[PDB]
RNA sequence: GGGGCUCAAACCACACACCGAAGCUGCGGGUGUCACGUAAGUGACGCGGUAGAGGAGCGUUCUGUAAGCCUGUGAAGGUG
RNA sequence: GGGGAGUGAAAUAGAACCUGAAACCGUAUGCGUACAAGCAGUGGGAGCCUACUUGUUAGGUGACUGCGUACCUUUUGUAU
């Protein structure tokens, strides 16, 4: 099943008004002072004031 | 004071300092003109209504310019009938400033 | 007389209207031939 | 003598596509849709130079009607005075006097209640 | 002052790359760099190195501080696509475009 | 150039009519005339220059002939078989005031203006209306 | 056609008004033809249009006019 | 792959390199748009925003509203 008419760019862009991305929940270690994802291990290996790896 | 005067086969409500375009009348720039066709003269609350015409009548004001209006365009098109016909038009005006109406 | 100033009498040369150059030239779309049948086809000739 | 037609064809597309300026979508940006849209807009522009003279003639009459019934007279009784009286005043300025100079429009509808015909 | 960096030709398409450019547009640089670092996209990794380079162009060729700076205009243009063939059923072949993009990031202290 | 009315400086009045034995569609012509502002010399077709009409006794409105038990009112719910009818005297018992609103609504334009003319029509059912602050005046006595 | 209309917003008569077309008139606009004008010049009747006939043009490239004229104080081109 | 610095008359002549159009895709700004039905325009038209000078302007947007069923070809006839 095909188009009988090509989509306008008004309607092509109305469809992708729901395709905007969301941000992540970031937070900062109180010890080191580095940003990491919330509820995740830091990119240096710290998690709640403790080196875990 | 305002007056109702007939100039160009059509008629204008006219105040005592107005600039207004009318149809082209055969007079030079800075001259004075003559119609005898003032229909209504109202000055405050003294309104004169023309019984055909307010008697004692002359349209004698001064001419600002002889110009020409903007171009309207004509398109005559019969679809499916191989007909197309275009034409431009600019309508002449005079600009007249109101000083003397009777 | 200049080469810039020679022309022939009016009526001596004509424009040679070309058929089929748009619908304002008067010979638009078909060029004086009309519609279907052989006379508008190429080689559309009736024998003498 | 060969002649290339890229300079004349782009100036002829650019005239028709400047007259299409302000039109939704491909009516203002591709030529095959803008040529048709400029032709249609000049068929309508021809047609509505006639209707402008009709739409104002209806609007004048409707305001003269509304301003006459203020004074106890209909439209058609107000206009009927003037094959018998003669004001020779038109619908364009009577509508402008019905709105603006409302006391000079009351003076005209009493000259038409003086005609009685 | 307004200092740019451009990337002429990233191997992502522009529609997939504009979707991250809209997410750092107008933000402060130190928070835009955090958003690009923890995002899930290719375009976040590509546009992190352009924002990293746009900051260092402002530190070295101007006298800007990183805390002063702000992502002024980020935009993604379309690049030269490259044209090749994916073969389909029953003998017909299709034309794949592999699109590219031009990622530009501006920074300013305003 | 001629006068065009101008919707920030439109003077609108308030009015109570009394439908205590009025013919339905001869009352409705006068309401819908004044909701458009056809009674005013500065009627502009694209500007709402109308007044505000309050109707008070909208169940004492009257239809002549045998229209009181005739004159069905149809509306379709959208689902198949969903045609639904009600006559004059059971509707004026149920919702007595959508009778006198659907007459005026059909006589106003089918536009965003006519949908805004209609918002200036407040019909009620008692002898009183909740609009004593605006001081509506009486008319069509 | 809808709302809606019942001493009518229906039908039958008659009277008087009014609205309504690009019709008609008012006003401003070429030459289409024709007659007049020692050719300045106004008049009069026209002027929807397919196939089609007739008449008049614009623009492009080239050659002559051109070893001229323009142009680096800025060409063609492109965009306003 | 860029930001500078140099080179040059010119680097938005940087090698995919003279000019660099159009479709197509973007960012910025001004105005409109989430109770309103259809060839997407046109007649009327408020408000708002920019330049200017007076305002009876110029550019942008166009709420609201009247009328409005593309184009070609083919046909007795097509929104078809």
């Amino acid at each position: 099943a095909v188009q009988q008419n090509k989509k306008s760019r008004s309607a092509r862009d109305m469809r992708r008004s729901h395709d905007a991305l969301e941000s992540n929940a970031l937070s900062v270690e109180k010890s080191t002072g580095e940003v990491h994802l919330r509820h995740h291990v830091s990119p240096d290996g710290f998690y709640r004031g403790r080196k875990v790896v | 004071m305002y007056a109702v005067i007939v100039t160009g086969g059509k008629q204008h409500k006219v105040t005592e300092g107005e600039f207004l375009k009318v149809e082209k009348l055969d007079v030079a720039t800075g001259e004075a003109i003559d119609f005898d066709r003032v229909l209504l003269v109202a000055n405050g609350e003294d309104v004169k209504i023309g019984l055909p015409v307010v008697e004692g009548a002359k349209v004698t004001a001064e001419v600002v310019s002889h110009g020409r209006h903007d171009k309207v365009r004509i398109i005559k098109f019969r679809r499916r009938k191989h007909h197309m016909k275009r034409q431009g038009h600019r309508q002449w005006f005079t600009e007249i400033k109101i000083t003397g109406i009777q | 007389m200049q080469l810039n100033d020679l022309r022939s009498a009016p009526g001596a040369r004509r424009e040679k209207h070309r058929p089929g150059r748009g619908i304002g030239s008067g010979l638009g779309k078909t060029g004086g031939r009309g519609h279907k049948g052989l006379t508008s086809r190429s080689g559309g000739k009736v024998a003498p | 003598a060969r002649v290339k037609r890229g300079v004349i064809a782009r100036r002829r597309h650019k005239k028709i596509l400047k007259l299409a300026k302000g039109y939704y979508g491909a009516r203002s940006r591709v030529f095959r849709v803008a040529k048709q849209a400029v032709i249609k807009a000049g068929q309508y522009a021809y047609r509505d130079r006639r209707q402008r003279k009709r739409q104002f003639r209806a609007l004048w009459i409707a305001r003269i009607n509304a301003g006459a019934r203020q004074n106890g007279l209909s439209y058609s009784r107000l206009i009927a005075g003037l094959k018998k009286a003669a004001i020779e005043i038109d619908r364009k300025v009577l509508a402008d006097l019905a709105v603006n100079e409302k006391a000079a429009f009351t003076a005209i509808v009493e000259k038409a209640k003086a005609s009685l015909a | 002052m307004e200092v740019a960096a451009k990337l002429s030709g990233a191997r992502i398409s522009a529609q997939k790359a504009r979707l991250v450019a809209d997410q750092i547009r107008g933000k402060k640089v130190g928070e835009a760099l955090n958003l690009l670092a923890f995002s899930s996209k290719k375009a976040a990794e590509i546009m992190k190195k352009v924002l990293e380079s746009a900051v260092a162009n402002a530190e070295h060729n101007e006298g800007a501080d990183v805390d002063d700076l702000k992502v002024s205009t980020v935009f993604v243009n379309e690049g030269r696509s490259l044209k090749r063939i994916m073969p389909r059923a029953k003998g017909r072949a299709d034309r794949i475009v592999k699109r590219s993009c031009h990622i530009t990031v501006k920074v300013a202290d305003k | 150039k001629t006068y065009t009315a101008k919707p920030e400086t439109v003077q609108r009045d308030w009015f109570v009519v009394d439908a205590a034995g009025q013919t339905l569609g001869r009352l409705a012509t006068e309401i819908a005339r004044r909701l458009r502002g056809k009674h005013k010399p500065e009627y502009t077709p694209h500007v709402d220059t109308g007044d505000y009409i309050v109707v008070i006794n909208a169940e004492q409105v009257r239809v002549t002939g045998a229209k009181t038990t005739d004159k069905m009112y149809y509306h379709h719910s959208g689902f198949p078989g969903g045609i639904k009818s009600i006559n004059f005297e059971k509707l004026i018992a149920k919702a007595p005031e959508r009778v006198i609103e659907t007459a005026v609504k059909g006589m106003l334009p089918k536009n965003p203006l006519g949908r805004d003319m209609y918002r200036k029509l407040k019909v009620y059912k008692g002898a009183s209306h909740p609009h004593t602050a605006q001081q509506p005046q009486e008319l069509k006595i």
